[PDB]
């Protein structure tokens, strides 16, 4: 569960940067 | 006064009615009303960073029709 | 482990977009 959360954070960070 | 969008990793978009001066904490409260997700379980991400609860949408330069990204936390 | 592999795959693809 903890490793899934950390990867989800990375994905959201990247999606939000690409949109910037 | 304005709306913003909150997108999950599961392909869902949530529309929120907000004010520029709304705090991130209040935004998380609004997400709880739409989704039932307690604010302590929400990570909100914008412009490549996680958003701190005490600041406002304006402080983070979140504008009308901006999209935040929601990730659950434990 | 499959969920993890799928997430890493997406991360690699997103890092290609930027
Ligand atoms: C939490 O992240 C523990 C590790 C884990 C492994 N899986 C299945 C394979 O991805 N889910 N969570």
């Amino acid at each position: 569960e903890q490793e899934i959360e950390e990867l989800e954070i990375e994905i959201a960070i990247l999606l939000s940067e690409i949109e910037g | 006064s304005m709306q913003i969008f909150v997108k999950t990793l599961t392909g869902k978009t949530i529309t929120l009615e907000v004010e520029p001066s709304d705090t991130i904490e209040n935004v998380k409260a609004k997400i709880q009303d739409k989704e039932g997700i307690p604010p302590d379980q929400q990570r909100l991400i914008f412009a490549g960073k996680q958003l701190e609860d005490g600041r406002t949408l304006s402080d983070y330069n979140i504008q009308k029709e901006s999209t935040l990204h929601l990730v659950l936390r434990l | 482990k499959q969920k993890i592999a799928a997430l890493k795959y997406k991360i690699a693809a997103l890092k290609q977009k930027i």
